């Protein structure tokens, strides 16, 4: 459907995701824990009844009317985790997630308030800038003709090098600033 | 005399002094939230003296102290009306706000913008006491738009979150649709009565006052979340908990009800306005209480609770009983602020968990929170001789015994039962039973800020109805003669609601899985009203705002 | 930016369609324009009108709030289908079924308030009786004229 | 212990602007307020009086406050 | 400071105080507070018919 | 103060303090505390300021406009005289506006001061307000934003034609 | 010393919060029973509601003709 | 810095509603694998929670006691 | 310096507002208009010295 | 409020959940025990284990990551990534 | 509440309509019926600033109660009997309204049985 | 059997209940792989400029520039006046103007006729 690595969903992935969404919407339907745990083993039995189905077209049809079953029996407001998308605390602290380059725009009177921090940030940036051209020339010889096929990136191969396209993943803001 | 007006103005100037303090800052503060809480405590103490010397003699006055403008026949002066409504609302609002800020010094302690939060909350308090003390329509429009904009700024407090900005713009939209009717009322009074002052409106006493009262009913619809312009009050739970506690339960959302209580000599001589208020209030108190039966977010459930109580306030205005409605405002503030504070104490204890389906077992884990939540729910439902008994039951004791729309009365009683249903639903899923929250227990409430802040509103929710209703003078005649099946109406309907919802709650322990009914899908998706109109009315605007407005006409043809 | 990445007129030949689909950075099979009725869309791709709320939230986005990538040809009404605005997401209840339930509920409540206004409930009492000629001087009667006598009697 | 650094933008230039704003407002705000206070206390508010017989007042003598009399005399 | 101490910008205050004269002149002499005609109806010649 | 005829205040009737219960009210103690802590220092500072007012006594005057000829006895298109007539008419327009504002202040203060008996006890102020609003409407309504003495004279002449025709059709 | 977070078990309670919660629950039921013992008419009824049919035709003035 | 976790050998689902759940699952040939994970919700200090009529009547015993004390105090004071 | 809050935030503003209302607001007409106090049968008027007579004797009901 | 997570704490809690699971014996369970190959579980059982992690720590793991977590060490490393432990 | 069913489900010909009644004379059936005495003077309730809804035939109890409420400050529980007197006399006024309603219903029954007797006889 | 979900303009069909999502054919593999390839290439072309330290500024997005140029510039030079454009520019162009024209003219003629017949309550109407 829409994924970074694969261009599709395998049938095994579709079965597992439908099982998970069915259990989550079921737990939304079935608030109490022993009651949900009873119906959860019942639903696990219903999913393991046709676990050993060899015919992929028949399993496709069974998965399709299982999606119809799940859509007919879904909860209108299922339990979303608070920091899950659709939750009450979701993306709440994104107004506190200042990007790191703004530290470069500080005045030197407040840069001198934290001397060890910026004295270490200088060699962090030094590390980034002497890693950049090596990881660019790493990516230019491994990428096939026509660009990269999948969005996944190779790791650091040599010893001493850093993995390519790493600075915004490493220096990302904390989830609770 | 010289004491009353002086301390009246001292209260408002004292509320404005920390705004000058936070604007004239150079240092980092020696606990500016404690400074604002101390200031609002002392402003409460200051406003107590004019209230006591009003209860002594009935002393009302007007302070038209500063001449501001004269548009040829309209002398707009800075004019403060100290009547019964201001003398009962200002100490209640300052007391509730003082408890909300001692709550917020615990709840909002992790926020690095805590000084901006207390600044915005004080700005809201200033605009609200501008609203409830204004003597002309213009200063009331100042306070009206002020509480609308501080509602925007306190819904969108976590401004990075898309849903908070969406709910804040939604609330601004519905409030400005109410402002259409408020400006309609100002336009009618300026053209036909040559005034925005309340005194000349009341002294001229017009007879063809259907159109300004329709404007005021549309204003109260936009402001008090009546039906048609309601869903922003459930959407506005995306802001922080003391925001929803102070503003959107007890203080801001009563301002449309306060606008209609303020204009009672026009409504008491217009039966059509009374009938429209009765029908709209009964529709809202049915619909929001029905939507509250099948929700799982606790802030949503208590917001539907406060909107159903606002619909009941609109009902008891619509039976020409405005002073009972205002007694219900002053009563409702205590236990509804306390219910939001206890719900948010559960939320902060359970690590930002708001969904009631992952709560439970909190009767002995959070004992003080459980005690105060039960007391707030019982004051909401109409337990005998709590604070919510001293107004709401009397509302039913005047809703039965009056020349009333019969279906509005029957929907009022269905709402009275539904209040008991969602109250014991909150107590069932959140306090009773066995735990459903995750495994790392960080449950704690032993801060004197939280405990004292819930404690003072607990003293309010126990004693304040008795104290106020024995300190207010009669302004109507209380209808006290009725048959015994009619006197025992509200209590029996409330207990029937408790019994029906206890049977509903004990059908959930059974090991059965039923398919969802159409009533459950209707009430859970909010009467289908925020699902359709929030999609359709923007769509039909914005395509029309692009295809024909921008592209076709104003880039090609014209 | 330069000209050969800017929009142009409606694609008529298939090679102009291929040049545009290379320009708009998408497949030629997915690339469909708005129909050339003269409404001025030009060669912009007719995206299938999906709101950005519908997208994968857990996907690593370039624009996380927009749920949008770099170089992706945006929707024409992308300002309209942001998550602060118009949504097209699937709902648990059908669209027409929602419209029918809402219209039936609202119109039936309006009709029941009209029925209750047609038939009002009251108390088995007479009218409220006030002294002094139905309080004539209190209700704004002039002191020179004298009204009819409004006299109430014991019972 | 384990104190964490909070990345934030530079609050130096905004606070510098607000300090300079308050300073350059108060620089002539405080002398003007002290001078208006000294005029209202010592020079004081004039008194309404009937126009005498034969005395034609100046145009600035028709106004109450001394700063209004100064403006109506000097500039207007 | 200049705008706050403008010498009766467009003679509003005078016009109140003048009104406080004229009402006092015509409350005491029994006159109506304002005539329905701005000018004297004796010095006006209407078109005859 | 002001003039008690143009701003009338009926004689105040306060009741005597009649203490029935033995519990002492807070209001007398707070009144004595306000009289000591607040009224006295403010009054002393005001006496200092008033002594400084007495150390330089100087006066201002109410400007008088002698009546110039009005628009009726000015020639047509003679701007030297009808300018004077227009200035006179505009000063009278603003003064009539402030007369209406004085009657409105009377009506609003009567309504608040009478409280709940405002409909019974403010019939005379409401009657004066109805008369002055009828007069101001007959004199200055519907002129437009480019109002002048000519517009007001033409409205007066149309009203006088209507009153003369109404007098004629009654006989 | 604060309340320690605990895992899969009942959290630590203070004596003070429990005695305050029991104290305000006792305050609620005390005030309810107190005002129910003294008023007893705001819930039940202040005055007798008379039966209209039990009134005689002489005090209401119904001459039988 | 260490939070000392309790034993995983004490969370046994006998005497719980998970006992009933495992019995009704084994009645049709099913077995419950996450029961001991759920076992902490139903034992210990969270076991034996009050009903709704018992949550309402918190403090009613001492409240009725102090009520009878105050009624006796006013009845022995009025004479 | 233990109760400087009640001096800076209350007492000096009560001084300012009392000076404002006593010498600038009430010295102007109809700015502070007050509802006249509620007169009952049996009251004594302080401005006059006149005792209001009581009501009529009650046709008692109980 | 909001206690800090440690790799000792995340490790001990994930192993504490998996030792309360009736298809994993508590004596063969290690920190590198693969679910399909070493403990002999199903992909259905693996989805139930990731959902038990979601029940344990109070957040959600998406499915593109839930389809690949195949040891307790990957679970501890993923929660270390999504919670920023050992500051 | 049964009279609502008598007027809606039954006939409105015999049930007295709420808006305009009495439709019968006050002396019809009453030999020498006396008026309703007002105890508080018009000027006395004028000075007491009572609400126009509250200036009914028993406002003198309300004047005594409000004088007690003013004079008993701050002891706001010291005038329960004056409120009881006012509430009891308002109750009696409501009873008199019920008596007027039952009078009107029984005279409409008299008219109904009169025309039925006339249709049976003549 | 079950109620089939009805798609709408504002209620789209889900990904799970669409049948063409369950295509297994190799041409769908080719289309999905080419979409993944274009998306991966554009992702790489973005985050080589994004993660570059030597760049300090705005990674310009020509799809965004192209979107704004379509929403502003391309409106007139691809216009053709035909039946559809002229009728839709006459419906929403001079329609509601005529509507509010006749509504406000009707109400003002009514109000003027009531004023010159002494009917409209213009008693306290002296501000205008
Ligand atoms: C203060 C400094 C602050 C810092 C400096 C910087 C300030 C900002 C820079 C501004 C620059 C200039 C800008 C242009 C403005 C120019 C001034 C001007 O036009 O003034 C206009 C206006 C007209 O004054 P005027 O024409 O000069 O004189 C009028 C008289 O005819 C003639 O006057 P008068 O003779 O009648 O009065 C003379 C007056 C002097 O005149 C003045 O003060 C006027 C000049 C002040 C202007 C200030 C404007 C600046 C902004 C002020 C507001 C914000 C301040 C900061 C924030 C505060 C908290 C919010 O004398 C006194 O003040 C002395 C009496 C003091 C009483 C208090 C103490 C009494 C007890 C003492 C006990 C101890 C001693 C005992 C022993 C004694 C022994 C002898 O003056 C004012 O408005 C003054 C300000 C105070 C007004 C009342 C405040 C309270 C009102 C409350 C109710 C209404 C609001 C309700 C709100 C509700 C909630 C939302
Ligand atoms: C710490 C701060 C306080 C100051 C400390 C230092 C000074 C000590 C205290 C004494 C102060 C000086 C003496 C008292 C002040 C002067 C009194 C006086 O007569 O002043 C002249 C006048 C009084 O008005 P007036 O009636 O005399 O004249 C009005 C002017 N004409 C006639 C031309 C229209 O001005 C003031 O008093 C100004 C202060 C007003 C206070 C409120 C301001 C609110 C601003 C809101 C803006 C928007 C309004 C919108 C709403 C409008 C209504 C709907
Ligand atoms: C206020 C007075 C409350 C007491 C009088 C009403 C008693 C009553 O009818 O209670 C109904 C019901 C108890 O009956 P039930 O729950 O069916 O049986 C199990 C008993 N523990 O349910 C309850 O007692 C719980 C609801 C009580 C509501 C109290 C607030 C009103
Ligand atoms: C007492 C009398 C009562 C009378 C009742 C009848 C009259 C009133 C009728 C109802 C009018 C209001 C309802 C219709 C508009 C509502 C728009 C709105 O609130 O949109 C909210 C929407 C987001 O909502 P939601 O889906 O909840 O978002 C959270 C998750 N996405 O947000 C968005 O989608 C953002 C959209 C931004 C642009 C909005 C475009 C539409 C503007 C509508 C203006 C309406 C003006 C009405 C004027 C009436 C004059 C008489
Ligand atoms: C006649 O029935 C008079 C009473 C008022 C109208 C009917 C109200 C019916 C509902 C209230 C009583 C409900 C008792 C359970």
């Amino acid at each position: 459907a829409f994924l970074p690595s694969a261009a599709y969903l395998t049938h095994q992935q579709k079965v597992l995701q439908l099982y998970k969404r069915a259990l989550r919407h079921l737990e939304s339907r079935c608030v109490h824990r022993d009651k949900y745990r009873y119906f959860a083993c019942l639903l696990r039995a219903r999913f393991d009844e046709h676990k050993n189905e060899k015919d992929m077209v028949k399993a496709t049809q069974l998965l399709r009317e299982a999606e119809k079953e799940f859509w007919h029996g879904q909860h209108p407001q299922p339990y979303i985790f608070p920091e899950s998308p659709g939750g009450t605390s979701y993306e709440r602290y994104e107004c506190y997630k200042v990007p790191e380059w703004c530290l470069d725009d500080w005045h030197p009177s407040e840069k001198a308030m934290y001397p060890d921090y910026f004295a270490k940030r200088e060699q962090w940036k030094k590390l980034r800038r002497e890693s950049w051209e090596r990881e660019v020339k790493q990516l230019q010889e491994e990428t096939p003709v026509g660009g990269p096929r999948t969005e996944a990136l190779p790791p650091a191969r040599k010893q001493g090098d850093l993995p390519p396209l790493w600075w915004h993943i490493v220096t990302r803001p904390r989830e609770r600033p | 005399m010289n004491l009353f007006s002086s301390l009246t103005l001292v209260t408002l100037i004292l509320l404005t002094m920390p705004i000058a303090a936070i604007n004239f800052n150079t240092h980092k503060f020696t606990n500016y939230p404690l400074y604002v809480k101390t200031t609002i405590s002392c402003a409460f103490i200051t406003s107590m003296i004019p209230t006591m010397m009003f209860i002594h003699t009935g002393q009302e006055m007007i302070i038209s102290n500063w001449h501001w403008l004269t548009i040829q026949t309209l002398k707009l002066s800075l004019s403060f009306k100290m009547d019964f409504f201001s003398m009962m609302f200002v100490p209640v609002a300052l007391f509730v706000t003082w408890s909300i800020m001692e709550f917020s010094m615990w709840y909002m302690h992790s926020d690095p913008n805590i000084n901006q939060f207390f600044k915005y909350l004080l700005l809201f308090l200033i605009t609200m006491l501008i609203l409830v003390t204004a003597n002309n329509l213009f200063q009331l429009f100042i306070g009206w738009e002020g509480v609308g904009i501080m509602s925007f700024l306190l819904i969108g407090w976590w401004y990075g979150r898309t849903d908070a900005n969406t709910a804040a713009l939604q609330a601004i939209l519905y409030n400005r649709i109410g402002d259409i009717g408020f400006i309609l009322a100002m336009a009618w009074f300026l053209i036909n009565l040559n005034t925005w002052d309340l005194q000349q409106i009341f002294m001229l006493n017009p007879n063809d006052s259907n159109l300004p009262l329709m404007g005021l009913i549309l204003a109260a619809t936009g402001k008090s979340a009546q039906f048609g312009l309601h869903p922003w009050l459930p959407s506005a739970m995306e802001g922080p908990t003391p925001v929803s506690a102070l503003l959107h339960s007890s203080t801001m959302v009563v301002a449309g009800i306060f606008l209609l209580i303020r204009f009672y000599p026009l409504t008491e001589n217009n039966k059509f306005g009374q009938s429209i208020m009765l029908c709209l209030g009964a529709m809202t108190t049915l619909f929001t209480a029905m939507c509250a039966l099948t929700q799982n977010d606790i802030k949503k459930i208590i917001a539907f609770s406060t909107s159903s109580q606002l619909g009941l306030m609109m009902v008891t205005i619509g039976i020409n009983q405005p002073h009972l409605a205002f007694l219900h405002i002053c009563t409702h503030a205590f236990f509804k602020a306390m219910l939001f504070m206890c719900s948010g104490s559960i939320i902060h204890s359970l690590n930002d968990e708001q969904d009631i389906r992952k709560m439970g077992g909190l009767f002995k884990a959070m004992p003080f929170t459980t005690t105060a939540l039960i007391i707030g729910s019982l004051a909401l439902t109409g337990m005998p001789f709590l604070t919510g008994f001293y107004s709401k039951d009397l509302i039913i004791e005047s809703a039965n015994t009056s020349y009333t729309n019969a279906w509005a009365l029957l929907m009022t009683l269905v709402a009275t039962s539904f209040t008991a249903i969602y109250s014991t639903r909150i107590i069932f899923f959140a306090l009773l039973g066995q735990p459903r929250f995750p495994t790392l227990i960080n449950i704690n409430e032993n801060n004197p800020f939280l405990i004292n802040s819930i404690k003072r509103l607990l003293i309010g929710s126990l004693f304040a109805g008795f104290i106020i209703s024995n300190n207010i003078p009669p302004m109507t005649i209380p209808q006290m003669t009725m048959p015994h099946y009619l006197k025992m109406t509200a209590l029996t309907v409330t207990i029937l609601g408790f019994i029906l919802a206890l049977e509903i709650s004990n059908t959930t322990h059974y090991l059965k899985f039923n398919y969802p009914s159409n009533t459950f899908k209707f009430s859970n998706l909010l009467g289908y009203y925020p699902t359709i109109m929030h999609r359709l009315t923007p769509y039909m605007n914005l395509t029309m705002s692009q295809k024909s407005a921008s592209s076709l006409l104003d880039l090609i043809w014209l | 930016i330069t000209k050969d990445m800017l929009p142009g007129p409606y694609p008529k030949t298939p090679e102009e369609r291929a040049a545009a689909a290379k320009k708009y950075n998408m497949r030629v099979e997915d690339y469909e324009p708005y129909p050339d009725d003269g409404m001025g869309y030009g060669d912009y791709p007719k995206l299938p009108d999906r709101s950005q709320q519908e997208r994968d939230p857990w996907y690593d986005w370039d624009h996380p709030d927009l749920r949008l990538n770099w170089g992706e040809p945006m929707h024409w009404d992308l300002d309209m289908y942001i998550r602060n605005r118009v949504d097209t997401s699937p709902t648990p209840v059908n669209w027409n079924l929602m419209c029918k339930h809402l219209f039936g509920f609202v119109a039936f409540m309006l009709f029941m308030f009209w029925v209750g206004e047609t038939y009002p409930t009251y108390q088995p009492v007479g009218p409220k009786q006030y002294p002094y000629n139905n309080l004539y001087l209190e209700r704004g009667g002039d002191p020179n004229k004298e009204p009819e006598p409004v006299v109430h009697y014991e019972i | 212990g384990k104190r964490l650094f909070i990345i934030k933008p530079s609050g130096f230039y905004d606070k510098r602007f607000l300090k300079l704003l308050r300073f350059y407002i108060l620089l002539t705000g405080i002398p003007v307020v002290i001078g208006i206070t000294l005029i209202n206390v010592f020079i004081g508010e004039a008194e309404l009086a009937e126009i005498p017989e034969g005395y034609v007042p100046e145009h600035w003598e028709y106004f109450k406050h001394p700063i209004s009399r100064w403006i109506a005399r000097t500039f207007f | 400071t200049f705008v706050a101490y403008l010498p009766d910008y467009r003679m509003q205050e005078w016009a109140r105080r003048e009104a406080e004269r004229l009402v006092k002149y015509r409350e005491a002499h029994g006159l109506p507070l304002m005539e329905s005609n701005c000018f004297d109806p004796s010095k006006i010649q209407l078109p005859e018919d | 103060s002001w003039d008690k005829d143009v701003y009338p205040e009926p004689p105040r009737r306060t009741p005597a303090p009649s203490p029935q219960t033995s519990l002492p009210n807070p209001i007398t103690y707070l009144t004595k505390a306000f009289d000591l802590l607040v009224d006295r220092p403010v009054t002393l500072v005001r006496e200092f300021i008033e002594r400084q007012h007495a150390k330089n006594k100087y006066y201002y005057y109410h400007r008088e406009f002698r009546r110039v000829p009005d628009i009726t006895e000015c020639h047509e298109k003679d701007v030297l005289c009808m300018f004077e007539a227009e200035m006179q008419w505009k000063r009278d327009y603003k003064v009539d506006q402030e007369i209406v504002n004085i009657i409105q202040e009377r009506l609003k203060a009567c309504q608040q001061r009478e409280g709940e008996s405002h409909r019974q006890n403010c019939a005379k102020e409401l009657q004066q307000f109805t008369q002055v609003v009828k007069a101001y409407q007959d004199r200055y309504h519907d002129l437009g934003a480019h109002y002048s003495a000519r517009k007001c004279l033409a409205k007066q002449k149309q009203r006088m034609l209507a009153e003369r025709k109404a007098t004629k059709e009654a006989a | 010393a604060h309340i320690e977070p605990r895992y899969r078990q009942f959290p630590q309670l203070t004596r003070s919060q429990v005695i305050q919660a029991e104290f305000f629950s006792a305050t609620m039921w005390f005030w309810i029973l107190w005002r129910f013992w003294h008023d007893s008419d705001a819930v039940l009824g202040h005055f007798p509601y008379p039966d209209p049919s039990q009134w005689t035709d002489e005090e209401l003035g119904i001459p039988p003709d | 810095s260490k939070m000392e976790l309790p034993d995983y050998k004490q969370w046994k689902i006998e005497g719980t509603p998970l006992e009933t759940v495992q019995e009704k699952l084994a009645a049709r040939g099913l077995r419950d694998p996450w029961g001991r994970n759920e076992a902490w919700r139903y034992m210990g200090g969270f076991a034996n929670n009050v009903s709704f009529v018992g949550a309402l009547l918190k403090g009613f015993k001492w409240g009725f006691a102090a009520f009878v004390v105050a009624v006796g105090a006013e009845y022995y004071l009025e004479s | 310096r233990h109760s400087i809050f009640a001096f800076t935030h209350v007492l000096i503003p009560v001084w300012i507002i009392h000076y404002y209302l006593k010498y600038h607001v009430t010295t102007k007409p109809y700015t502070i208009v007050e509802k006249k106090p509620r007169i009952f049968p049996g009251d004594t008027i302080l401005e006059t010295g006149e005792v209001i007579p009581p009501m009529k004797e009650f046709p008692d009901q109980h | 409020d909001a206690p800090p997570l440690t790799l000792e704490g995340i490790k001990d809690r994930v192993l504490y959940v998996l030792k309360l699971y009736d298809k994993i014996d508590p004596e063969k369970l290690s920190v590198n025990s693969h679910f399909m190959k070493d403990l002999g579980l199903d992909s259905l059982d693996q989805v139930e284990i990731i959902m038990a992690m979601e029940d344990e720590f109070g957040f959600e793991i998406p499915d593109i990551d839930a389809e690949k977590l195949m040891c307790p060490q990957e679970i501890v490393d993923y929660i270390a990534d999504k919670k920023d432990v050992y500051e | 509440g049964a009279h609502l069913a008598r007027r809606y489900l039954g006939d409105a010909s015999v049930e007295p309509e709420p808006l305009r009644m009495p439709t019968f004379p006050p002396d019809y059936g009453f030999p020498e019926r006396k008026e309703r005495e007002m105890v508080a003077t018009q000027q006395e309730m004028n000075d007491a600033q009572l609400v126009l809804q509250q200036r009914d035939y028993c406002a003198h109890y309300l004047i005594r109660f409000l004088k007690c409420k003013r004079d008993s400050f701050p002891n706001f529980l010291a005038c329960k009997h004056e409120q009881h007197d006012w509430d009891y006399c308002e109750h009696l006024d409501y009873v008199k309204r019920m008596k007027e309603f039952e009078r009107e219903r029984r005279l409409l029954q008299r008219k109904k049985r009169r025309e039925q007797r006339e249709a049976d006889m003549a | 059997s079950f109620p089939k979900y009805e798609p709408s303009r504002l209620a789209s069909l889900p990904t799970t209940l669409d049948p063409a999502e369950y295509d297994i054919s190799s041409e769908t593999r080719k289309a999905q792989a080419e979409r993944l390839a274009i998306r991966s290439r554009l992702k790489r072309e973005y985050q080589l400029q994004y993660n570059d330290p030597s760049r300090r500024g705005v990674v310009e997005d020509p799809a965004l520039i192209r979107w704004t140029c379509a929403r502003s510039a391309n409106v007139y030079p691809n216009f053709r006046p035909n039946t559809k454009t002229s009728l839709l520019g006459a419906l929403f162009g001079i329609g509601p103007l005529i509507f509010w024209y006749y509504v406000f003219k009707t109400d003002r003629d009514r109000k003027e006729k009531l004023i010159q017949e002494g009917k409209l309550d213009r008693t306290f109407n002296i501000s205008y």
